[PDB]
RNA sequence: AAAAAA
C-alpha cells in the first residue's frame, strides 16, 4: 500500500488534469496541492482516506439525525454530539403543505440526506433524496436501536456491498437497517433479543476491525442471549 | 458676538432670549442648546434664572438655519448611525435568510469618515443586520447570500432603520454600495479588487469569487 | 355548473343586518331556563349593543356533567374502517330514525363542513355525526329547518358531545341550523392540555389511531351531490375515531388532573354566540363572533400592499361596494372582487372602462359588468383627493407673551451674575514643576536608529512628519492596477 | 523581532526584518 | 487579440486603513520601508 | 413565544 503524509510531495504530475476531493487541499495562494491528513491514497478521481470518529457536513450524504429543538422555520437537528446544528427544513418532507407542519417531536430519529452543506453557513437536510422514488429509508425512525461508531465502518458498510455485515446478520435474524455516514447506525427487530444481538455485535466489530471475524463474533452474540 | 469665544465647562455664556434694535424694529434671538451646552437654572438675588451653560471645553459657535444655534466644538462621540448614513462594516457571520456584521466606521458629509473605536474581541462594538431583500435591487425575493457576501469581507452600505437599541438594518441596493475589500478563500489567498458589480476577481492568482461589489 | 341551495331553502337570505341576530331556536329542550326569558335583549354597555344572549348560556354553565366522563374507563375501539360503512341521509323519513337513535348512546361524535364561497354567511354543507357501531352522513342543505329537533341530542348533558376545534362549529350550528351544544367536550383543547406537538385532527388520528389521512377536501364544493368516493372517505373518518381518541385523551387529563381545565374550556366553546358586524361588542372578545371585528376594515387592508394613507377614500368605497353587491347577490366578498384585483384598482387607478376590464391575470364576472361604474367611482376618488389639494408661529406667540423689557432685566442680571462670580479670582501663582512622576509620564514620543557602529541615534521629530506627509500622499492616491485579459473570440469592425 | 512578508500588490510610490514591534498592526498580523 | 482593462483600488484615509485591516495597513507602510508606528525596520524606540 | 375548524 501507499501510506501518505501531511506536507509530503504529491506523486501525481501536475501536467494532467485532476478533479480534486476530500483530504487534499488547493492552497489559495501558492497553488499547489499538497495532503493534509494520513491515510492510504486512492486515484482511480483524487482522495485521501483517513481514520476520524467526527463528521462534516458535505453534499449528498446520507445521515441520522435527532431532533433537539422545534422552530417556525425549520428544525434543529444534531447529526453528532457536540457538533453544530443542522437545518430541516418543513417543506423537506414528503407530500408537504404550507399551514399543517409535518409531526416531529424533540427527540425523534429522522433519516435523511444533506443537500446544501456550506464550510460558512448552516448545513441542510430533506427527508426525501433529489431523487430515489423518494423512498430509500427515509423519514422517521420508528422505536429500534442506535450505535455510535467511527466514520470508516459507517461508509464501507452503506457503500461496498461487499462487507460481511449485512450479510452474516441477514442468516441471523431478519431485519430492518439503517446507516448513516455520520457514525450513526439505526437496526430494528421484531424481538428486543434481537436488536441487543444486533447491538453487541456491531459494538465488538468496530473495536477488533477484523472483516474475517464478523461470523465469529456473531455466532457466539446470538447463543449468548440464550 | 458680545459673548465669550472661549468656554470651558460651567461657563455661563448666554441668557434663555434675547433681542437687538434695528432697523426700527425688535429682532428676537433664540438661544437654543447644543452640543456642548446644557441649559441649565442658576439662583441669583432671589430670583430664579435659566442660561446657556458650556459642559465642554472649546470654542462656541453661533450658527443659524434655514433662532441662534449655540454650540462648543472641541479641540467620535456625536457621531452615531443615523438613518441614511454610509457605513463601513466587516462580516461576522452569515445565515441563510440575512447577514450580520459589526459597525467600523461611518461615512462624513461634504472622502472623509469618523472611525469608530471599540474592542473587537469583547462584542462592545455596534453590531448590525443586513437582511436578504436588502441585498440588492435586482430580484429583491431569490438572494442568495453565500454567493453576495463573506465572512471577513468589508462592505460599504446605508442605514435605513435603527430599529432596536441592539442591531441596526443596513442595505447594499444601490451602485455605491456593495462588498468593497476582501480576499480570496475568507482572506487566505491574496487581495480581490471589483471589477463586475456581481463579480469579484483578484489580479494575482487569478481567482475569481462571486461578490456583491460597489462602484468604482 | 352547480345550482345554489339558497333557491332551494325553504326561506329566503337576509344579507341585510338591519336587526341584531336573532336565533332560529324554536323549541327548547333539557332546558331549566324558560325559552321567554332567554328571549329577550340584553342592556346596552359602552362595548355592548343591544343583541340577543345565547339561550343556552343558563344551561351550558349551570349543567352539570354525566359523572360517566369523569372516572377512568378503557378504551373502546373503533368498528373496522373496511367493514363499517356510513350511512347518508337526505330525508327527513331517515331523520327521526337517527334522532332516536342518538338518544341510547352515552356519547357522540360530531363534525361540520362549510361553504363560504358561493355565500355571504356561509352555508352549513355536510354534518357527520358517528356513534360506537355506526357511522352518519346528515345533509343540511334539503334538511335545514328541520335540524332544530337534534337539539334534544345535542343539549342533553347526559349525552356527551366530542368535536374538534368546536369554535367555528358552535356558530355554524346556531347560525344555519339553529344548533346548540351543552356538555361539550374539543379534543382539541385536551391536546393543548396534555402538550401534544401538533393540535391538528390529523395528528391525532395518527399517535392514538394509527390512521394516516390528508388534507385534501376542506376548501372544496361539498354542496355536489352526490358525494365521491374520496370526499366521502373524508367525512366519515373525521368522527369514526373519534370517540376513541376521546376515551384515550379523557384518561389522560384524569390522571394529569387536566381534565377540570378541558371541560371549562369547552363550555366557553360551547357558549360562542354569532352576531352580524354591525350589531357587534366594540370591545373583541372570544365569545362573540362577526364576519368583521374592526370598524376600519380597509385599514389592514391598505398596510398590507403598502397603500399610502391618501388613496383610503378610494379603497373604501371600493370595499363598500364590494360589500354592498355581495349582500344583494347572495356571495362572498372574494367571488365579487379579490384583494389582488382591487389592488390593481387602488395602484393603477384606470379612469376608463378599458383599463378596469383588462387588470393582471383575469377578472371576474361581477366586475366586468360594472366596470362602467368602476371608472366613475376611480374618477370620483380622483376627484376627492384632489378636492383636498406652524414652527416658528408657536415660537412667536409665545415670545410676545414674555416680557421684553425682562430679557434686558435677564440679560442685566446675567452680566452682573458673571461680574459677581468668575470675575473674582485671586490665588498666588504656583509653578506646575514636577514632584515625582510629572517628569517622565508625559515625555514625549522619541525614536532611536542604531547605526552600523552601533552607536544610539535619535531621530530627527521632522524626519516621522516628513514620512507621514509621504504615505498620506501615496495613500490618497493609488495607481490604477492594468491587467489585460487574452479574448481570442473578439473581432474588429 | 519580527519577519515579514512582503506583498507585491500593496507597493506605492523577499523578507524584511523587523525591529521592536508595536501598537496593533504589528501583533496581531505578524506571526513570527 | 487583447483586451486591456483596468481597475481602480478603493483607497482608504491612514487611519482607516488601520481599522478595515491590520495586515493591509502595515503592508502600505512596509512597501515605503516604514512602520504604523512611522519608524523604520531596525528603529527602536 | 408558531398553534385549531372549513
Ligand atoms: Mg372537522
Amino acid at each position: 500500500s501507499t501510506f501518505i503524509f501531511p506536507g509530503d510531495s504529491f506523486p501525481v504530475d501536475p501536467t494532467t488534469p485532476v478533479k480534486l476531493g476530500p483530504g487534499i487541499y488547493c492552497d489559495p495562494n501558492t497553488q499547489e496541492i499538497r495532503p493534509v491528513n494520513t491515510g492510504v491514497l486512492h486515484v482511480s478521481t483524487a482522495y485521501i482516506d483517513y481514520s476520524s470518529k467526527r463528521y462534516i457536513p458535505s453534499v449528498n450524504d446520507f445521515v441520522i439525525g435527532v431532533i433537539i429543538g422545534t422552530f417556525s422555520d425549520s428544525y434543529k437537528v444534531s447529526l453528532q454530539n457536540f457538533s453544530s446544528s443542522v437545518s430541516l427544513s418543513y417543506m423537506a418532507f414528503p407530500n408537504a403543505s404550507k399551514k399543517n407542519r409535518p409531526t416531529l417531536q424533540v427527540g425523534d430519529l429522522v433519516y435523511a440526506r444533506v443537500c446544501t452543506a456550506e464550510k460558512e453557513l448552516e448545513a441542510e437536510i430533506e427527508c426525501f433524496d433529489s431523487t430515489t422514488g423518494r423512498d430509500a429509508g427515509f423519514g422517521i425512525l420508528e422505536d429500534g436501536m442506535i450505535i455510535d461508531v467511527n466514520l470508516n465502518f459507517a461508509r464501507q458498510l452503506l457503500f461496498n456491498n461487499d462487507f460481511p455485515l449485512l450479510k452474516v446478520l441477514a442468516a441471523h435474524t431478519k431485519f430492518e437497517v439503517a446507516i448513516g455516514l455520520n457514525g450513526k447506525i439505526w437496526v430494528k427487530c421484531e424481538e428486543l433479543s434481537n436488536t441487543l444481538a444486533c447491538y453487541r455485535t456491531i459494538m465488538e466489530c468496530c473495536q477488533k476491525n477484523d472483516t474475517a471475524a464478523f461470523k465469529d463474533i456473531a455466532k457466539r452474540q446470538f447463543k449468548e442471549i440464550l | 458676538f458680545q459673548f465669550p469665544e472661549i468656554a470651558y465647562p460651567g461657563k455661563l455664556i448666554c441668557p434663555q432670549y434675547g433681542t437687538e434694535n434695528k432697523d426700527g424694529e425688535d429682532i428676537i434671538f433664540n438661544y437654543v442648546p447644543g452640543p456642548g451646552t446644557k441649559l441649565i437654572q442658576y439662583e441669583h438675588n432671589g430670583r430664579t434664572l435659566e442660561a446657556i451653560t458650556a459642559t465642554l471645553v472649546g470654542t462656541v459657535r453661533c450658527e443659524e438655519e434655514k433662532n441662534i444655534l449655540v454650540s462648543v466644538l472641541p479641540g467620535f462621540a456625536n457621531n452615531l448611525p443615523k438613518e441614511g448614513d454610509i457605513v463601513l462594516t466587516r462580516v461576522t457571520r452569515l445565515s441563510l435568510q440575512r447577514a450580520n456584521v459589526e459597525i467600523l466606521a461611518v461615512e462624513d458629509k461634504p472622502a472623509t469618515f469618523s472611525v469608530s473605536q471599540a474592542s473587537s474581541d469583547l462584542g462592545e462594538t455596534f453590531r448590525g443586520i443586513i437582511r436578504s431583500q436588502d441585498v440588492r435591487s435586482t430580484d429583491r425575493d431569490r438572494v442568495k447570500v453565500i454567493e453576495c457576501f463573506k465572512p471577513g469581507d468589508i462592505v460599504r452600505a446605508q442605514v435605513l432603520s435603527l430599529g432596536d437599541g441592539t442591531n441596526y438594518y443596513l442595505t447594499t441596493a444601490r451602485n455605491d454600495l456593495g462588498v468593497v475589500f476582501a480576499r480570496a478563500a475568507n482572506g487566505a489567498g491574496g487581495l480581490m479588487y471589483a471589477t463586475d458589480w456581481q463579480m469579484m476577481t483578484s489580479p494575482v492568482t487569478g481567482a475569481t469569487e462571486k461578490r456583491k461589489c460597489a462602484k468604482p | 355548473m352547480v345550482e345554489k341551495p339558497q333557491l332551494k331553502f325553504k326561506s329566503p337570505i337576509d344579507n341585510s343586518e338591519s336587526h341584531p341576530f336573532i336565533p332560529l331556536l324554536k323549541e327548547k329542550p333539557n332546558a331549566l331556563k324558560p325559552l321567554s326569558e332567554s328571549l329577550r335583549l340584553v342592556d346596552d354597555d359602552e362595548n355592548n349593543p343591544s343583541h340577543y344572549p345565547h339561550p343556552y348560556e343558563y344551561e351550558i354553565d349551570h349543567q352539570e356533567y354525566s359523572p360517566e366522563i369523569l372516572q377512568i374507563r378503557e378504551e373502546i375501539p373503533s368498528k373496522s374502517w373496511d367493514d363499517s360503512v356510513p350511512i347518508w341521509v337526505d330525508t327527513s323519513t331517515e331523520l327521526e330514525s337517527m334522532l332516536e337513535d342518538l338518544k341510547n348512546t352515552k356519547e357522540i361524535a360530531v363534525n361540520l363542513e362549510h361553504h363560504d364561497y358561493r355565500s355571504y354567511y356561509g352555508i352549513v354543507c355536510l354534518m357527520q355525526i358517528s356513534t360506537r357501531e355506526r357511522d352518519y352522513l346528515v345533509d343540511t342543505l334539503k334538511l335545514r329547518e328541520n335540524l332544530h329537533i337534534l337539539n334534544e341530542v345535542f343539549t342533553n348533558p347526559s349525552i356527551v358531545k366530542v368535536f374538534h376545534g368546536a369554535f367555528m362549529d358552535i356558530i355554524w350550528l346556531q347560525r344555519d341550523l339553529g344548533l346548540y351544544v351543552v356538555g361539550l367536550f374539543d379534543t382539541y383543547h385536551a391536546s393543548k392540555a396534555i402538550g401534544l406537538p401538533r393540535h391538528s385532527l390529523a395528528y391525532l388520528l395518527e399517535n392514538f389511531a394509527n390512521f394516516k389521512t390528508s388534507k385534501k377536501y376542506q376548501l372544496a364544493d361539498w354542496r355536489i351531490r352526490p358525494l365521491s368516493k374520496p370526499m366521502t372517505a373524508y367525512a366519515r373518518a373525521d368522527t369514526h375515531f373519534l370517540l376513541n381518541i376521546y376515551d384515550q385523551l379523557r384518561n389522560k387529563l384524569i390522571e394529569s388532573n387536566k381534565l377540570a381545565g378541558v371541560l371549562y374550556e369547552s363550555r366557553n366553546v360551547a357558549k360562542r354566540r354569532f352576531e352580524y358586524s354591525k350589531y357587534r361588542p366594540l370591545t373583541p372578545s372570544s365569545e362573540v363572533y362577526s364576519p368583521i371585528e374592526k370598524e376600519s376594515p380597509w385599514k389592514i387592508l391598505m398596510y398590507q400592499y403598502n397603500i399610502p394613507p391618501e388613496r383610503e377614500v378610494l379603497v373604501r368605497e371600493l370595499y363598500q361596494w364590494r360589500d354592498l353587491i355581495a349582500r344583494r347577490d347572495d356571495e362572498s366578498p372574494r367571488f365579487v372582487m379579490p384583494n389582488q384585483l382591487l389592488a390593481a384598482l387602488v395602484a393603477y387607478t384606470p379612469t376608463d372602462v378599458i383599463g378596469v376590464v383588462s387588470l393582471t391575470n383575469g377578472v371576474t364576472e361581477h366586475v366586468r359588468q360594472n366596470a362602467k361604474l368602476l371608472a366613475n367611482l376611480i374618477r370620483d376618488a380622483l376627484r376627492n383627493i384632489k378636492n383636498t389639494n406652524s414652527e416658528t408661529k408657536a415660537d412667536g406667540i409665545l415670545l410676545e407673551t414674555i416680557s421684553v423689557p425682562q430679557i434686558r432685566d435677564v440679560m442685566e442680571r446675567f452680566s452682573v451674575l458673571c461680574n459677581s462670580n468668575i470675575s473674582k479670582s485671586r490665588a498666588k501663582p504656583v509653578t506646575n514643576s514636577s514632584i515625582l512622576l510629572g517628569k517622565i509620564l508625559p515625555r514625549e514620543e522619541h525614536d532611536i536608529a542604531y547605526s552600523k557602529d552601533g552607536l544610539p541615534n535619535k531621530v530627527k521629530t521632522e524626519d516621522i512628519r516628513i514620512r507621514a506627509q509621504n504615505f498620506k500622499s501615496a495613500l490618497a492616491n493609488l495607481e490604477d492596477i492594468i491587467f489585460e485579459i487574452e479574448k481570442p473570440l473578439v473581432v474588429p469592425v | 523581532y519580527g519577519i515579514v512578508e512582503l506583498d507585491p500588490e500593496c507597493q506605492l510610490q523577499n523578507t524584511v526584518l523587523i525591529a521592536d514591534l508595536d501598537t496593533e498592526a504589528e501583533e496581531t498580523s505578524i506571526h513570527s | 487579440t487583447l483586451e486591456t482593462i483596468e481597475i481602480h483600488p478603493i483607497t482608504f484615509p491612514p487611519e482607516v486603513l488601520a481599522r478595515i485591516s491590520p495586515e493591509l495597513s502595515l503592508q502600505r507602510h512596509l512597501s515605503l520601508g516604514i512602520r504604523p508606528c512611522l519608524r523604520k525596520y531596525e528603529e527602536f524606540r
